[PDB]
């Protein structure tokens, strides 16, 4: 049992008579069965929800489900009435109507009233479209699957009922709806499938004596499972083998599932979609979760639009995986629908530790501490995610100094010392760099031969420690910083935009310093890279570094590391 | 200079408004911005306000090519701090407006209020308390704001995508938004009043 | 007296580069401070009195303490792109004689 | 920088009634403060750039931090009738942004 | 036994002979039984005392105290000793000479020797100047009530001893001091008392070959206890009637005593010159101590200055005496000479406490808080200074009231109220004024009859508590302070002579505030009077008030008493 | 400006010199003035400074006639604190200084140093060695101090009214300091080369 809507509207005049036929209800069949019944409550709501006075006015006849006026209306009741509705103008009380708290949908349907004070009027001010059908448009609401039945009736009662000399017809426009003729009751023919059609706007013809009066009249066709899962047309198995990334969490192969249903809602959706895992060995539980999360889109049948439910299926690793692994296996995957089946290919591959023979790399002579010479990498840089090769440089005089920067597995090397630098004898050096392994024993190394060239001249002794304490360009080149790699520092100078990322500065490395990341080379000291490792304030006009460090600055940013402050002003 | 900031610049020049928007305009400004101390400083200022200043600050007309007047009014009460970013099931905004007993008390009135009565524009009670109702959703959890920036067409940022069967227990919360002939002419009444009074 | 102030300034007569079309009021401290003078306020406005120290490069010293703030306020607005920015600590709340 | 500076002066020189003949070192506070501005400086500075406040009835208030002592020493001397008069506080030893 | 000097001179030289005599010593007589032994040191000192060599050269004769050079001198010697000088020329060494650790008369008597690089030189090359007496002249030393002896010799024996050939003859000028014929010692005739004559400087006669030379020749007596005590020629007693002071301690009473001894010295003059009160009644022994303290004079005797001892008896109280007392006495008091009798009368008298009949005063009918009308005094009011009469104020409308200034016990009576001074039916009062007192129970009253009169005119909202906060003169008469006698306050202005005590301000009352006391009524609040009742700091050139206040200061001074500062500038 | 204020001046131009005058003309000063304080800085002022400065600061030249340039000289180390308002007896003032271990040890070297040799003027080790032994007595508790104002006569603040017996025993401690040969031709020694100095 439904009904066929879920709000009715009816309208009460002073002085009626009593007995007067108000409204009809509705109550289609869930089942061969079921025969509606129908109560009335007890009290009349009103605007927000609070009982006014008892209903001794209002009848109902269970057979038809007839509203009707036992007892009748006069003003002494209708300021009974609108005294109690906390001071507003009365134009809406309300029943419930049940048959089978608060009033919702499949249970209940609310049953308005507006009250006006005139008496009914005569016919002659009766224009025809108020002749017809109420104000406010009903809309329809049938489940699929069901017995065909009876859901609207078209005749307004007190009219008929109060001016019954004006003959008024009703009509309907391959449908299953039909009106059946001298009972103007609205039937379906034939049970309805949603996924052929989901929504059917009809229009129904209105005859008054003469005018023709036309009124929309919506339909909604709900849902049930009536819909298995399927293959997006024949695309059965991806696979997918692990070779590099190995990190904690990735997307490594994919399928997709087509269910037609809408039914399994975002609420109870993952109690009945649910992804099993079919067994194999326990190394797929400690590397492999099969994640799952749905998304509705749109097709067409006979030219409407019906929606369905696409069903993700993604491989998704647990750990990181070692290198030396070297496997395959077959990924099954039930699905169920509240049965399909899915399966994967995985193979994981070796991968081996190999450097490059030879490294070679000049140095500049008059260099200072920390400055980047050149990386060092493993052969395939970019493309691991997981896997930690730490670097660390074996001689066989310490002036070099390797660390791996952590974000591409890569090794910066820099210099430590100064003094160590000019002596004449290690003008030429060996240093065997190592790349080490963590989560296995295997490292590598290899060959180096360092050639220390250049000049020298010695630095003046009005330099502070840092490039960007400077504040024009003459005092940049002219004086050297930190991290330095030829003892001057650079000076780069952006446009007169406003508040830039491209902004100006005295910088050492002008490709590693203002860059964005404070990298680990440059978070060794507060001197070497002020303006993108710095955690102060920032006066003036600016937009701060989302780790730390100056985003954008509105002109020149001089920063003053030793007081934690920077100043950005033109 | 257009009309939404001549009433801005009105609770500037008062002392009781701008004490009470710089409260908000610090709370929902940044990439770093934090949701939860941009809405509690919303309601303390469309509660603890003159109604004159509130609803001209908000309620602003503009022309439909004037592109600047209506950028600045969908932007006044900060909604990419203040809206979430991903646009969630539009039952499910109203399963948190029901949790709390401020949002519940504030969005009572308004489907009292504003009711759509009659499909003219007729309005339930009053055509000057539907817009109390109104702006007491502001700092809410179903925070109603301004779609386009040409025209005063106005909804939530929800959608009825993953709603299962409820589609029209949806379709019809979001019609009461954007399909209301009440809260249309009466916006329409307060803008009409505000291209009278300093126009 | 060395006393709070108030007052209405454009966001673009700030000068730190936001640039938008609104008024802020702006809070700033004035005033005189002889009520917190010293021995040495009084002995170096009288050797600057008659000119007797030759003044350094650079500056002059100041013989009164001046009148500073002592807490400070944000001020927020929206720019051109209709977007809000803030500004920590710009207007006053309090002054005081230092 | 805002640093310490000293000098010479005479006694009769400083307008406190102590007559005498003398010659007293006398240190006092100069510099610029530029490194403890905040935001408000900077918009004060830049406010009273382009006139964009009315100045208030009084004194003009002033941006940057003003260079103080922070303490102070005592001076002492002999007067004409020759007896010892100490003036206290009357001589800085070190400076500072405030 | 004790020496005629405490130093003795002699010279040496290189290479003089053995046996060669130096020196005599003297040593008179305390007794008719004292004969002299004379014994050396071992150890010549040095410049700083301290030990050079054992004599190995000096030997004494112990019969008439003769030195003599056993032992001779050499270069050797005289640079064995000048190194262990500590770095010195040397020209003093010295021996002690004992009859009977530190050298000090009447024990010792310490023997100088002043050596010279030259040996002893030929007669020609003696001047007769340094024929006839040593460089350094002696000082003599004779105890008074003695047996005469011999005091001095006259002849040089070494020059005798080495330069025979030349005589040389020696005199004296009713003395008692002769030279014996052709035997050069000096004696004395009588027994010699100091309190006739106290120094002899006399004159000796050399006359070499041909020279006559004459040198001065100090002798001076000393002292004995041969006086006893006596009145300062027959004033036997003063007497003193306590009437009116009665404090803790006052002198009362005082007589003098005329000792001619000189030798109970300030050390151990306490033990001896003792004044024993005689006793009577404890009572005054409770309020009676006989204080006593010397002071040296001087007298003629026969044309020269012998000097004597002064002791002062005064009478000083102990307690406050009450008033009641009426008494009399004989105070005795004997005292010691190691013996005199002396006393006092003294009668204590009783006191009233009577006051004028009728108290008669106006009262300014605009006036403010402590306010001083007029003085409330007792009888007799600058002459009491041990009583307690605090005064209370009985009515019989609550405007006035007394608090009495201790200072003079007179009772300063103070407005209290302003808003129950303007009241009609209250224009004429009744104070019955009461002063008690508290060492006894005995008080008294006297009548007022209070006029308050005068206009009314309502003050300005822009003036401060105090009048001394004003800067000028036009500000002080149109504003009104705190402790005001007629609502106005008053300019003083004094000169412009520099840091002066007579400076300019703007004080209520101008004969009470910057008077340098600080009084009950001015210190009541920090208001009234803040430039003479203030703990701050005075910032400018002052001179501080000794209590507290400002006692000078260069030119105006205004102070703030709600922060505590003066300022003092013109 | 006479001599006196000369060599006063010399010492303030000196950096080391005016901190430790600085530090006695402190707590020498004032009717307040203590006495204890005012004496432990004299003794820091003419031990820890150069003897040039010292010797000129104190024993300054002037005329018989120049009265403020002799009541400037009797007021340098500040006799109306650091001299005692009664005067004591001549040999009581000596067993305080006997009591404390500095000033025995500053007493007996001008005992030493300065004693009268010969009657002429002739001193016993040098005339450069004296006045280091004199000037070291000020801030003892024997301090001297120039009596008059007219001449340079110097002698104790003492008197041997009260000396019982032992007058001679005063009247030569006495006569050490208003009868010596030797410092007397030390000081005007050193106040001849002052008149050579800078006159
Ligand atoms: C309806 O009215 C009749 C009389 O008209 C009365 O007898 C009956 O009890 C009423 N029924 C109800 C349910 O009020
Ligand atoms: C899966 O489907 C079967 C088939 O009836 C059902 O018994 C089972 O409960 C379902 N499981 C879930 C989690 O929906
Ligand atoms: C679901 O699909 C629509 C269109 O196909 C897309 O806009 C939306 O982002 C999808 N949702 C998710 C969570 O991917
Ligand atoms: C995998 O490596 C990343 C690299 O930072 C690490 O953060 C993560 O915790 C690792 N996963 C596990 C399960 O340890
Ligand atoms: C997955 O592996 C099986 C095992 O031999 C193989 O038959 C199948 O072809 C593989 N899948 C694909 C898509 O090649
Ligand atoms: C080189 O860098 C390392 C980093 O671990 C540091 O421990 C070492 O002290 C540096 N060398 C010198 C000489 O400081
Ligand atoms: C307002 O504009 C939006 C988008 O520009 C549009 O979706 C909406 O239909 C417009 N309102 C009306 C009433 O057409
Ligand atoms: C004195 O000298 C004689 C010899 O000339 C010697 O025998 C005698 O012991 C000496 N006496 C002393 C006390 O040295
Ligand atoms: C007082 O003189 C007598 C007389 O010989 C003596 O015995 C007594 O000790 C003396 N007392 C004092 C205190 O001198
Ligand atoms: C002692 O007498 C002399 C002169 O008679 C006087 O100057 C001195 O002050 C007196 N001493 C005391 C303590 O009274
Ligand atoms: C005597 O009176 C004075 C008055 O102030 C008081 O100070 C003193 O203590 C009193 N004497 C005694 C012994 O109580
Ligand atoms: C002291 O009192 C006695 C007692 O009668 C009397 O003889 C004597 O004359 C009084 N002294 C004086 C100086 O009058
Ligand atoms: C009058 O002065 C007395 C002083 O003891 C004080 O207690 C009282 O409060 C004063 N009167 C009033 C009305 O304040
Ligand atoms: C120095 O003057 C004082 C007093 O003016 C005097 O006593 C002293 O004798 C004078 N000195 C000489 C050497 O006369
Ligand atoms: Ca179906
Ligand atoms: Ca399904
Ligand atoms: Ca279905
Ligand atoms: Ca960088
Ligand atoms: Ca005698
Ligand atoms: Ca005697
Ligand atoms: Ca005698
Ligand atoms: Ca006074």
């Amino acid at each position: 049992l439904y009904f066929s809507r879920d709000a009715y509207w009816e309208k009460l005049y002073v002085d009626q008579a009593a007995g007067t036929p108000l409204l009809y209800v509705h109550a289609l069949r869930d089942a061969p069965e079921e025969v509606p019944s129908f109560r009335l409550g007890q009290h009349l709501y009103g605007t927000y929800r609070t009982r006014l006075h008892e209903n001794n006015w209002i009848c109902i006849q269970e057979d038809t489900g007839l509203l009707y006026l036992n007892r009748s209306l006069d003003h002494s009741s209708w300021e009974k009435l609108s005294v109690r509705n906390h001071g507003f103008p009365l134009l809406t009380v309300y029943l419930k109507v049940f048959l089978s708290g608060e009033c919702q949908w499949p249970g209940c349907a609310r049953v308005y009233f507006s009250f006006f004070n005139t008496s009914f009027p005569a016919c002659s001010s009766l224009k025809p479209r108020e002749l017809c059908f109420p104000e406010t448009r009903p809309s329809f609401r049938i489940r699929e699957n069901r017995p065909p039945g009876t859901f609207h009736q078209f005749r307004l009662l007190p009219v008929q009922f109060l001016c019954p000399n004006i003959s008024v017809a009703y009509r309907l426009l391959g449908l299953p709806f039909r009106c059946a003729p001298d009972s103007l009751e609205v039937s379906t023919r034939w049970a309805l499938d949603r996924e052929q059609r989901e929504k059917y706007e009809l229009v129904a013809v209105c005859t008054v004596h003469e005018e023709v009066v036309m009124v929309p009249f919506p339909v909604t066709v709900y849902d049930e499972d009536d819909s298995a899962p399927t293959f997006p047309a024949g695309v059965d198995t991806a696979s997918a083998v692990v070779e590099f990334k190995r990190k904690e969490d990735t997307v490594v192969a994919t399928l997709r599932v087509f269910d037609a249903d809408v039914v399994p809602a975002s609420g109870e959706l993952v109690r009945r979609y649910t992804s099993t895992l079919l067994p194999g060995d326990t190394w797929a539980q400690q590397t492999f979760r099969v994640e799952h999360w749905p998304n509705e889109t749109s097709v067409q049948a006979n030219g409407s639009f019906v929606r369905a439910t696409v069903h993700d299926y993604r491989l998704v690793l647990n750990r990181n995986l070692s290198i030396s692994e070297n496997r395959t296996m077959q990924l099954a995957v039930l699905v169920n629908d509240s049965v399909l089946l899915l399966h994967f290919n995985v193979s994981v591959l070796p991968v081996s530790l190999h450097l490059p023979s030879t490294y070679s790399l000049s140095v500049s002579r008059r260099a200072r501490r920390f400055a980047q010479i050149g990386k060092v990498c493993v052969e395939n840089c970019q493309a691991f995610s997981g896997i930690n090769v730490q670097y660390k440089l074996h001689s066989s005089c310490s002036t070099l100094g390797v660390v791996t920067s952590a974000e591409d597995t890569s090794g910066i090397l820099f210099v430590n010392d100064t003094k160590a630098l000019r002596r004449p004898k290690c003008a030429e050096l060996h240093y065997m760099v190592v790349a080490t392994d963590q989560q296995t024993s295997r490292q590598a190394q290899a060959q180096l031969l360092v050639t220390v060239e250049g000049s020298y001249v010695a630095e003046e002794a009005g330099c502070p420690l840092s490039c960007a304490v400077s504040k024009r360009r003459l005092e940049c080149e002219e004086c050297g910083g930190l991290g330095s790699p030829t003892g001057r520092c650079e000076w780069r100078q952006g446009d007169g935009k406003g508040i830039t990322r491209n902004f100006s500065t005295c910088s050492p490395s002008t490709k590693t310093c203002p860059d964005g990341h404070c990298d680990v080379v440059e978070t060794q000291d507060i001197n070497i890279c002020p303006q993108d490792c710095l955690r102060g304030s920032i006066v003036g006009g600016h937009e701060p570094g989302e780790p730390r460090g100056i985003k954008a600055g509105y002109g020149t940013c001089n920063c003053f590391p030793e007081e934690e402050k920077c100043f950005c002003e033109p | 200079s257009d009309l939404c900031l001549k009433f801005a610049m009105l609770c500037t020049l008062n002392d009781k408004c701008d004490r009470l928007r710089k409260a908000y305009g610090e709370a929902c400004s940044g990439p770093h911005c934090q949701r939860h101390v941009c809405l509690r400083q919303l309601l303390t200022f469309f509660e603890k306000a003159a109604e004159p200043h509130a609803q001209g600050l908000l309620l602003c007309p503009c022309a439909p090519n004037d592109r600047g007047c209506g950028e600045r009014r969908r932007n006044t009460i900060a909604p990419n701090c203040a809206l979430p970013p991903v646009a969630p099931n539009c039952l499910e905004l109203r399963r948190l407006c029901f949790s709390d007993p401020l949002c519940r008390s504030r969005l009572v009135d308004f489907q009292t209020h504003c009711h759509p009565m009659d499909i003219l524009g007729t309005c339930a009670t009053e055509q000057s308390r539907c817009l109390r109702a109104y702006l007491g959703l502001i700092g809410t959890a179903m925070t109603p704001n301004f779609v386009s920036n040409v025209n005063t067409s106005v909804a939530l940022s929800c959608t009825c995508r993953g709603s299962g069967n409820l589609q029209e227990e949806c379709e019809m919360l979001e019609g009461f938004f954007s399909h209301n002939p009440c809260l249309t002419e009466a916006i329409a009444a307060k803008m009409r009043f505000h291209s009278q009074l300093f126009s | 007296g060395c006393r709070l102030r108030s007052q209405l300034v454009p966001v673009r007569a700030l000068g730190l580069g936001h640039r938008s079309d609104e008024l802020v009021r702006f809070r700033f401290c004035s005033g005189s401070c002889r009520r917190a003078r010293s021995p040495h306020d009084l002995s170096l406005a009288s050797l600057l009195g008659a000119g007797a120290l030759r003044p350094p490069p650079g500056s002059r010293p100041v013989s009164q303490p001046c009148c500073r703030p002592t807490r400070y306020e944000a001020v927020s607005f929206m720019d051109v792109n209709s977007t809000w920015r803030t500004v920590d600590r710009l207007s006053a709340t309090a002054c005081g004689c230092l």
